[PDB]
């Protein structure tokens, strides 16, 4: 019952990256509420995006997201300097809820 | 006069089916046009009256009857149907004219670790007549020896919870389900549509 | 809407660790929203501890569910953790965050560092 993401994800500025979570068990069941956060070292962690593929208000339409299969992405288009940060996803299981590992993100520039 | 559908339809708190709840709407103009935004709204279907013509008749008799059971279990909330819930939680009656309503909450009723808080009856010695509601909570006999409130063998506590949760497939979810009942007939009416003189 | 963290930011070894939140801006009595509490050890992931909703339900990790309680008091908003028998691995920053089902956490506070020591 483990999510699992990439340790690091690249890209220059402008273009798009993905950042993926992976689930490794069926306890997840629907899967069908998948939370990513950013971290900014320093600050609280912020929702970009809930329920797979929705926005909170006040969040850029640069962020969105969807699943195939058993695994969700996170996708970031028109990639910026601001965008360093360490994303999380976050869904349930049978008992309780969890976090993945982290994906660091570096902006080259 | 507008007619308070608000605390039926956005209740904080519903009941469970075993003992749902009842309350009367009178006096009123009661417009149908509010309630069609609570949801993506799974269901919404009508006995002896067409849905869209709501807004252009006036009632004797309005009840509405609110509780939360299981998505598959929402078929059984019909004329003529025959299941668990039919049978020993809310029956409807043959010749029932009225509209049921059904919606997907599981956002306000799941949680983490399963909801138990809505009970439903399993046991019962017979069936239940049309809208009757079976409060009691004494343990029930399946055997042949007399158990005394002990629940051993052949003995039975009557109530069962669903245990909601948001890992569950659409069918294990929970529903909220409103019913309309009418009284439509030559009696004097108090509850019409919102029309002119 | 803001949720504050206070509490002992040293701790000694099989001492007991207790933290306060307080939120404003909102209720909590209400259906479908709870408190909840996370903490992050340094270099590691975010780790779920538990969970307070308005009707008084109580989850818990299922690892640590024999060292955590959870209460509240809703006549001054407040949310209380205990955790029992600290160790000195057991160094995080913990932080205080709004539950509801749709978005797993959200309105996260700003987080209090607690060591072991
Ligand atoms: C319930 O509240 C929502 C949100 O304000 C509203 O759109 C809906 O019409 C209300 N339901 C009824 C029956 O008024």
């Amino acid at each position: 019952p483990v999510l699992t993401q990439p340790a690091s994800v690249s890209g220059s500025p402008g273009q798009s990256i993905t950042i993926s979570c992976t689930a490794t068990s069926s306890d997840v069941g629907n899967y069908n509420y998948v939370s990513w956060y950013q971290h900014h070292p320093g600050k609280a962690p912020k929702l970009m995006i809930y329920e797979v593929s929705n926005r909170p208000s006040g969040v850029s339409n640069r962020f969105s997201g969807s699943k195939s299969g058993n695994t969700a992405s996170l996708t970031i288009s028109g990639l910026q300097a601001e965008d360093e940060a360490d994303y999380y996803c976050s869904s349930y299981t049978s008992s309780s809820l969890l976090f993945g590992g982290g994906t660091k993100l570096t902006v080259l520039g | 006069n507008l007619c308070p559908f608000d605390e039926v339809f956005n209740a904080t708190r519903f009941a469970s089916v075993y003992a749902w709840n009842r309350k009367r709407i009178s006096n009123c103009v009661a417009d149908y046009s509010v309630l069609y935004n609570l949801a993506p709204f799974f269901t919404f279907k009508c006995y002896g009256v067409s849905p869209t013509k709501l807004n252009d008749l006036c009632f004797t008799n309005v009840y509405a009857d609110s509780f939360v059971i299981r998505g598959d279990e929402v078929r059984q909330i019909a004329p003529g149907q025959t299941g668990n819930i039919a049978d020993y939680n809310y029956k409807l009656p043959d010749d029932f004219t009225g509209c049921v309503i059904a919606w997907n909450s599981n956002k306000l009723d799941s949680k983490v670790s399963g909801n138990y808080n809505y009970l439903y009856r399993l046991f019962r010695k017979s069936n239940l007549k049309p809208f009757e509601r079976d409060i009691s909570t004494e343990i029930y006999q399946a055997g042949n020896k007399p158990c005394n409130g002990v629940a051993g063998f052949n003995c039975y506590f009557p109530l069962r919870s669903y245990s909601f949760r948001p890992t569950y497939g659409v069918g294990h979810q929970p529903y909220r389900v409103v019913v309309l009942s009418f009284e439509l007939l030559h009696a004097p009416a108090t509850v019409c549509g919102p029309k002119k003189s | 809407i803001t949720l504050k963290e206070s509490g002992p930011t040293l701790v000694k070894p099989t001492q007991t660790l207790t933290l306060t939140c307080t939120f404003s801006g909102f209720s909590v009595t209400t259906s479908g929203v709870g408190v909840g509490w996370i903490r992050q050890p340094p270099g590691k992931a975010l780790e779920y501890l538990a969970l307070i909703y308005w009707d008084d339900d109580k989850r818990y990790s299922t690892s640590l569910k024999s060292r955590l309680t959870i209460t509240k008091d809703t006549s001054k908003n407040q949310v209380v953790l205990t955790m029992t028998n600290m160790d000195p691995v057991d160094t995080a920053t913990y932080y205080c965050a709004r539950h509801t089902i749709p978005s797993i956490f959200d309105y996260w506070g700003q987080g209090i560092l607690v060591t072991v020591s």
